[PDB]
């Protein structure tokens, strides 16, 4: 196999978060024929992460509550990560460790 | 990916001597079907004879109870083809390298690593055998198997060697006679001679010989076993047993269920554990 | 009048007593020393900690992780402890000097669960694509893949007594394997919602299952449907097991339980509340484990707290 | 029972009949069959399996990486075989044939000679055990139209369908409230300011 | 169902066997394949189905469908045989009425009289469950 | 009998797949080792160590201005040390929204 690298982080969280959501509401949703449209809660999951980046207060109407609440905690560990990974790298271009375009052409949106 | 420790090895391939001497390896060549690394073995079967190292791998010798390096049965010392059409069932497996050839192969391999002693699919059915391929079962065989191939250079006279040269000598091969299924040429030929054989020759007429002369009876044939063998081909008209000269006489309606008999008796008829003795009757009220 | 009524054994009620709440991304597993000195925990904060036991005060940190960390776990024969999380890494973190030593790779995706042999130095790990696998101590080779599911493996616990290695599955399925050969003993086919916890009791034998749907109860030789518990209907992820009698399970909703080994019965039936920070629906236990004394039980839950209950020392909890 | 035992050789398939998913009766102290063996079973089991995953991880250490000056074999030994397939008069005499069997040295300047490079898709695993669940229940006509979804109303998808009905467009509460909106005490600044 | 819309039974009935012993908790395939079988004939063979069928504990949707088979093929004896387990699984009213049967097909005298006695012990032994004695005193009258 | 790539079929003598680390460390005696495990009590020390643990911490200036005195820092104190998990709400991103830009 291959390790994580510095580059395939943001692409491999996404990936690990969305597993996680979509083996959490497999074993969650009741006894009825259909789970999740194949990929709607995933959708739901990302325009709820799109809403908060813009602090869009996302009130969605005609939605059962344990698949919401959930998709707010899994956008709020998301936004915990996101944050204490803006302050890490914050502080690293202060002091000047990397010197990367990436991560402060990120970090500028990031802040 | 594959490992052994003792070969299948008909008997026409080990040679002339029971004590030889072998070498081998972890892992040597390929399979010529499926490139399977196996374990190449090599010995020295006679003092004018090539080595024949290995043909094949264990596991597809286990399919079809074929031996290690000519590719004949193991059962009888004949070709696949003829095994399998003596038969009437195929056992089918694929022609092309990734389709579905070692997919199926690697799961026969994985489902007979219990036993090891019989194989997949011909222990149910090579039972029910020795009526039609005994009759072509060669004891004692030739063995030019065994000798070295035809080597070069005394086709077009150059060879230095002369005598010393190990491989064969004065030998012209023919290029008009020489896989796994289809198709063998020599092997048709052989279907047609198997085919063509030397029964009597049958008279010209309009089916009036009913009667027959077998005899051989002695201590094993009775009555009873002969008139119902008889049975299966269908109904008596008079049938009789003579035992000073130990024989029975036997006819039929309509002569074609005899017929078959006659097709089934030209020494050939093997009840009881005896060949026995066949020749025509009068027909003739002579 | 029912069945297996007038004889369950009082168990006196577990009751806070101490909240540990320092980090900065959702803590994930507990460990703890057969010393009882300290605990381990990992988090998503990618920082591994270790926290005292009866001061609380934090002993220290370390990092590494590329990713969460999934699992941690502490070695008794050996000086050192194990790590693992979704950055394809297990880690071999050495105690005498704070660092990693052996760097476990070879997983062609996440890791989930971990746990080590109590008698030989060997390892087994579950993990996310199909796989579990043997990892030898000494070696860092895979002895032996176990490859018989079509999901992810959510834990694993492994004994020294026959049958060793018990596999709980995302695909709705236990099975227990065979160390030595590679292939499996038996698979065991029940709970319509997946299985996410089993445990070892570690004396005598009848292990436990966990899943969201009607909560069972195992066997090691042969396998043996022994009883199912009460409607403990919440999605779940933590099974924990005291060796006196007192069972505790953990789930996603915040709804931790407490049973009984003699019967099967529903105790106390104790929510936890959120420390501030928290909004109203975020509380979901993800790991629970008692002290070696097992006086203390300690959790850690979905909003970044480890909550530590302590005994009652009352006796008006009678079982009606 | 042997259509789910299928292939298998006597394994634990005998959960196939419903009697072993009832609840056993209850068990209070019976030592022989519920207690764990004693320290020298558990000892010699874990000898047993220590010895064989030794011997087998020396051979993958010994396989993964051989490298290092390794002596190959002292194939002095014979094999002898008998010849119990054919032989009435093939080779007269060949009755048990004990034949010499050494090993060809492979020497170390040789790359690997054959291509791993083949790729196939995973075979059929083991068969399928029953599968013995709970009955399974169906709740309601109302229920299940609780636990459903509705479609998403996304700016950016990317994806099935952007799904524009007549409805479904400001997909908020009002898009900003503040649910009182004010507060009177602007009025305790602004007049006070005024006079 | 594309192994029954062709004409071979014994791979359809090896294909059957081993889905309905894989899937026991599904009732789709054993009413399917019960279906087949009232296409074909009423050999014993169905009945060692039907009462593997019995085994599982399914509901009462197959029990009483059941116990319909067994009316429509006029089974005296072996229907009252393989009736006497029914009650003790489902101590439904709706059973309660329906257990006696006999006496609306066969008018069961003393046996009925013998059913109304188990009617008359069981569950209900100071609340009646407002059901049971309306059909008996029905019958009565 | 047709192991995996990394027994015996390939010959990718790999970086990060070496022998390193060939022996064991053993706990010894001094440490918590499973002999000392055996026969503690493990429940009178943790109740003596929690005890130890628990008692650790035992004018004519500015008459023309117009505000004369506020008379209040905080309006109490400033000693709160709270902990709010939420991250735009916690005290650290407080100063870390305090502190780097202005
Ligand atoms: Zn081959
Ligand atoms: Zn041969
Ligand atoms: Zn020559």
């Amino acid at each position: 196999a291959k390790t994580v690298t510095k580059q395939r982080v943001e692409s491999h969280f996404d990936l690990e978060l969305r597993a996680a959501v979509m083996h959490d509401i497999l074993d969650m949703m009741p006894e009825g024929i259909k789970q999740n449209k194949a990929r709607t809660i995933l959708q739901h999951l990302s325009e709820a992460w799109r809403c908060w980046k813009a602090n869009i207060p996302w009130k969605v109407p005609g939605l059962p509550t344990p698949i919401e609440n959930m998709i707010l905690r899994y956008v709020k560990a998301k936004a915990d990560w996101w944050t204490n990974t803006a302050h890490y790298n914050r502080e690293r271009i202060r002091r000047g460790a990397t010197v990367d375009k990436t991560v402060c052409k990120k970090n500028l949106g990031r802040l | 990916w594959e490992d052994a420790d003792f070969p299948i090895l008909c008997q026409t391939c080990l040679g002339e001597n029971p004590y030889i001497r072998m070498t081998k390896e972890k892992y040597g060549k390929e399979c010529k079907i499926c490139a399977r690394p196996f374990t190449v073995f090599r010995w020295c079967p006679g003092v004018r004879m090539r080595f024949k190292k290995t043909e094949v791998c264990q596991t597809c010798s286990k399919l079809k109870n074929v031996c290690q390096t000519c590719l004949l049965d193991l059962e009888y010392g004949l070709p696949i083809q003829v095994r399998d059409a003596g038969l009437s069932f195929k056992d089918d497996m694929p022609k092309s390298d990734v389709n579905k050839e070692y997919y199926t192969q690697n799961m026969e391999r994985e489902i007979s690593n219990s036993d090891g002693t019989r194989p997949v699919g011909m222990l149910g059915k090579a039972t029910s055998t020795s009526d039609m391929l005994l009759k072509l079962a060669r004891t004692t065989p030739y063995y030019k198997r065994n000798r070295p191939h035809i080597c070069s250079f005394w086709v077009k006279g150059e060879c230095k060697r002369g005598e010393e040269c190990p491989y064969r000598h004065e030998k012209p091969t023919d290029p008009d006679d020489p896989r796994y299924y289809g198709i063998n040429d020599p092997v048709a030929d052989k279907l047609l001679k198997r085919a063509s054989t030397m029964p009597r020759l049958d008279p010209p007429e309009d089916k009036t010989i009913t009667t027959l002369y077998v005899g051989g009876l002695g201590d094993t044939i009775t009555e009873t076993d002969l008139r119902n063998h008889f049975y299966q081909f269908g109904e008596i008209r008079t049938i009789t047993v003579v035992q000073r000269q130990q024989c029975a006489f036997i006819q039929f309606a309509t002569r074609q269920a005899a017929e078959v008999a006659a097709e089934k008796s030209f020494n050939k008829l093997i009840v009881n554990g005896r060949r026995l003795n066949v020749k025509w009757g009068r027909s003739q009220a002579a | 009048k029912a069945p297996t009524m007038p004889k369950p054994q009082w168990h006196p009620p577990w009751k806070l007593y101490r909240v540990i709440s320092g980090h900065l991304g959702w803590v994930r597993c507990i460990a703890v020393e057969p010393g009882n000195q300290w605990f381990v925990t990992g988090s998503a904060d990618r920082t591994i900690k270790i926290w005292d036991l009866a001061s609380g005060k934090l002993k220290l940190s370390l990092t590494g992780h590329i990713s969460t960390v999934r699992g941690v776990i502490v070695s008794t024969r050996s000086p050192y402890l194990f790590s693992c999380g979704e950055d394809k890494q297990v880690k071999c973190w050495d105690l005498e000097y704070n660092k990693v030593i052996r760097h476990y790779h070879g997983h062609l995706s996440a890791v989930y669960g971990l746990d080590l042999h109590p008698t030989i130095d060997v390892l087994v790990t579950c993990s996310r694509d199909s796989t579990a696998r043997i990892w030898d101590v000494r070696t860092k080779a895979s002895v032996h893949t176990l490859s018989g599911h079509t999901n992810a493996v959510a834990t694993v616990r492994c004994q020294a007594a026959e049958p060793q290695i018990i596999t709980g599955s995302h695909d709705t399925t236990i099975r227990l394997w065979d160390l030595v050969a590679g292939k499996t003993r038996v698979t065991l086919t029940n709970h319509k919602k997946s299985v996410r916890a089993v445990v070892l009791h570690p004396r005598h034998y009848t292990f436990a299952s966990g899943s969201p749907d009607n909560i069972k109860q195992w066997k090691f030789p042969d396998g043996s449907f022994i009883q199912n518990l009460s409607g403990h209907n919440a999605i779940i992820n933590t099974l924990t097991v005291n060796s006196d009698g007192v069972l505790v399970s953990g789930a996603d909703n915040g709804t931790m339980h407490l049973w009984d080994w003699r019967t099967g019965y529903n105790f106390q039936r104790v929510h936890a509340a959120v420390q501030p920070g928290s909004l109203d629906s975020e509380s979901g236990i993800f790991a629970c484990a008692f002290d070696q004394s097992e006086s203390r039980l300690l959790t850690a839950e979905a909003d970044k707290t480890i909550k530590v209950y302590r005994e009652d020392d009352t006796a008006t909890e009678e079982t009606h | 029972d042997a259509i789910a035992r299928q292939g298998q050789s006597k394994d634990k398939v005998i959960y196939s009949k419903y009697t072993d998913l009832v609840p056993k009766e209850v068990m209070n102290a019976d030592d022989p069959d519920l207690q764990r063996p004693d320290e020298e079973a558990i000892k010699e089991i874990t000898e047993k399996t220590r010895v064989a995953l030794e011997k087998s991880v020396s051979q993958k250490v010994a396989a993964a990486m051989p490298v290092r000056a390794a002596d190959k074999l002292a194939p002095a030994q014979y094999i002898r075989y008998t010849p119990s397939q054919q032989g009435v008069a093939f080779n007269s005499g060949a009755k048990q044939r004990v034949i010499r069997m050494v090993e060809m040295q492979k020497d170390p300047m040789e790359p690997p000679r054959f291509k791993i490079n083949k790729k196939i898709p995973r075979g059929p695993p083991s068969p399928p055990a029953p599968v013995m669940h709970s009955p399974s229940r169906k709740m309601t006509v109302k229920e299940q139209q609780e636990w459903k979804i509705p479609p998403c109303i996304s700016n950016w998808k990317n994806a099935k369908g952007y799904t524009i009905p007549l409805d479904k467009r400001l997909a908020a509460d009002g898009r900003g409230l503040q649910t009182v909106h004010i507060n009177e005490n602007f009025a305790k600044l602004a007049e006070a300011l005024y006079i | 169902e594309m192994e029954m819309k062709n004409r071979q039974v014994n791979h359809a009935r090896n294909i059957w066997d081993r889905a309905i012993t894989t899937l026991p908790r599904v009732n789709q395939f054993w009413y399917k394949y019960t279906y087949m079988e009232e296409m074909l004939g009423n050999v014993a063979g169905a009945r060692q189905v039907f009462e593997r069928w019995m085994e599982w504990q399914p509901e009462e949707q197959a029990w009483h469908s059941y116990i319909n088979f067994e009316l429509r093929y006029k089974e005296v004896d072996r229907a009252r045989t393989i009736y006497e387990r029914f009650v003790l699984v489902h101590p439904d009213v709706k059973n309660w009425i329906k257990y006696a049967r006999f006496e609306e097909k066969h008018a069961y005298f003393a046996h009925a009289r013998k059913v109304y006695e188990r009617a008359v012990e069981f569950f209900g032994d100071e609340h009646m469950d407002e059901h049971l004695y309306v059909a008996f005193a029905k019958f009565e009258e | 009998k047709g192991e995996g790539d990394l027994s015996q079929l390939s010959k990718q003598y790999s970086s990060r797949d070496l022998p390193s680390h060939t022996k064991i460390k053993y706990r010894q005696t001094t440490q918590d080792a499973p002999e000392e495990v055996r026969n503690r009590d493990f429940r009178r020390e943790l109740e003596e160590r929690e005890r130890a643990a628990a008692r650790e911490k035992n004018r004519r200036w500015d008459d023309d201005v117009v505000f004369k005195n506020c008379a209040k820092g905080v309006d109490d104190q400033k000693k709160d040390k709270r902990f709010v998990n939420d991250t735009l709400r916690s005290e650290f991103h407080k100063k870390f929204m305090e502190k780097y830009i202005k």
